[PDB]
């Protein structure tokens, strides 16, 4: 019974460490959805416009409403991982989100 | 993945803007708070006084 019990706490530290990069989280996504489409038209071969981006942070993703296929496909196979995929992502979400204390912390030890 | 880092540099510009509107809503969030204090404190100071001059005529009558 303790490893589903100590699963469990895996997954309430997910949780937190996941509403410690809310933010970044936001931000990233609001790039990603623009990266798709500026690669297209770069690998077609052509100039990449501000018409490309006008086809689609927290603000602009509510109002972009072009939903793309790929990305949302890829969520799910995020979601639909195990629990240690899943929380060893989390905390890669948080040391890319806070660098700089990083940095210094490292510095400091 | 040449294409993807690619993509990036260019992004780069619209990036720093998403992260200064960002910086910019907090600091105006904050201040709103701040100035909302000071308003409190204002108001408080003038119902202490308003108190103190009644009593103050009511010596004199």
């Amino acid at each position: 019974f303790l490893w589903m019990l100590g699963q469990a706490l895996v997954d309430e530290l997910t949780r937190w460490l996941q509403e410690f990069t809310r933010h970044h989280g936001t931000m990233s996504d609001v790039l990603r959805a623009e990266r798709y489409l500026l690669t297209q038209e770069l690998l077609q071969g052509g100039e990449v416009h501000r018409g490309v981006l006008d086809q689609l942070a927290s603000e602009l993703l509510l109002d972009r409403r072009l939903r793309i296929p790929e990305l949302e496909e890829a969520e799910l196979f995020a979601e639909g991982q195990g629990r240690a995929l899943r929380l060893l992502r989390a905390v890669y979400q948080c040391v890319a989100a806070h660098s700089e204390l990083l940095c210094y912390f490292i510095i400091i030890l | 993945v040449r294409a993807d880092l690619q993509a990036t540099a260019l992004l780069a510009s619209r990036g720093f803007a998403l992260y200064n509107a960002a910086n910019l809503k907090s600091i105006d969030f904050h201040r709103r708070i701040e100035e909302k204090s000071l308003a409190q404190l204002k108001r408080q100071m003038e119902r202490i006084r308003a108190k103190q001059e009644k009593h103050r005529q009511g010596r004199v009558d």
